């Protein structure tokens, strides 16, 4: 609506993407992860924080 | 030897002694771990992010 050139905003986050639901990671579960490189190939959620 | 000496004392030989010709009783092997080995110095910290 804003006409922003590669806007950061969504009306609300995917449910799905591609037809398959996008993953949620918590941020301490986040903090934790030693294979960060494989997963952020796919692309997630992160939640349970401010 | 024959005359003058009186009294003579006998023990039974000595293991250290070998003779010559035993030589290859004394051969033995020792074993020194490869040098490639890196030996640690440091503690190990243990720490969580919850």
């Amino acid at each position: 609506r804003f006409g922003f050139r590669d806007s950061p905003f969504c009306t609300s986050l995917p449910r799905t993407i591609m037809g398959n639901d996008v993953r949620r990671i918590s941020y301490n579960v986040f903090s934790m992860m030693e294979d960060i490189d494989d997963v952020i190939s796919e692309g997630f959620i992160l939640y349970d924080a401010y | 030897s024959k005359m003058n000496v009186s009294y003579r004392l006998y023990i039974k030989t000595p293991a250290c002694l070998l003779p010559l010709s035993d030589y290859m009783r004394a051969q033995h092997d020792y074993v020194s771990p490869s040098s490639s080995r890196v030996y640690i110095k440091d503690p190990a910290v243990v720490y969580t992010r919850s």
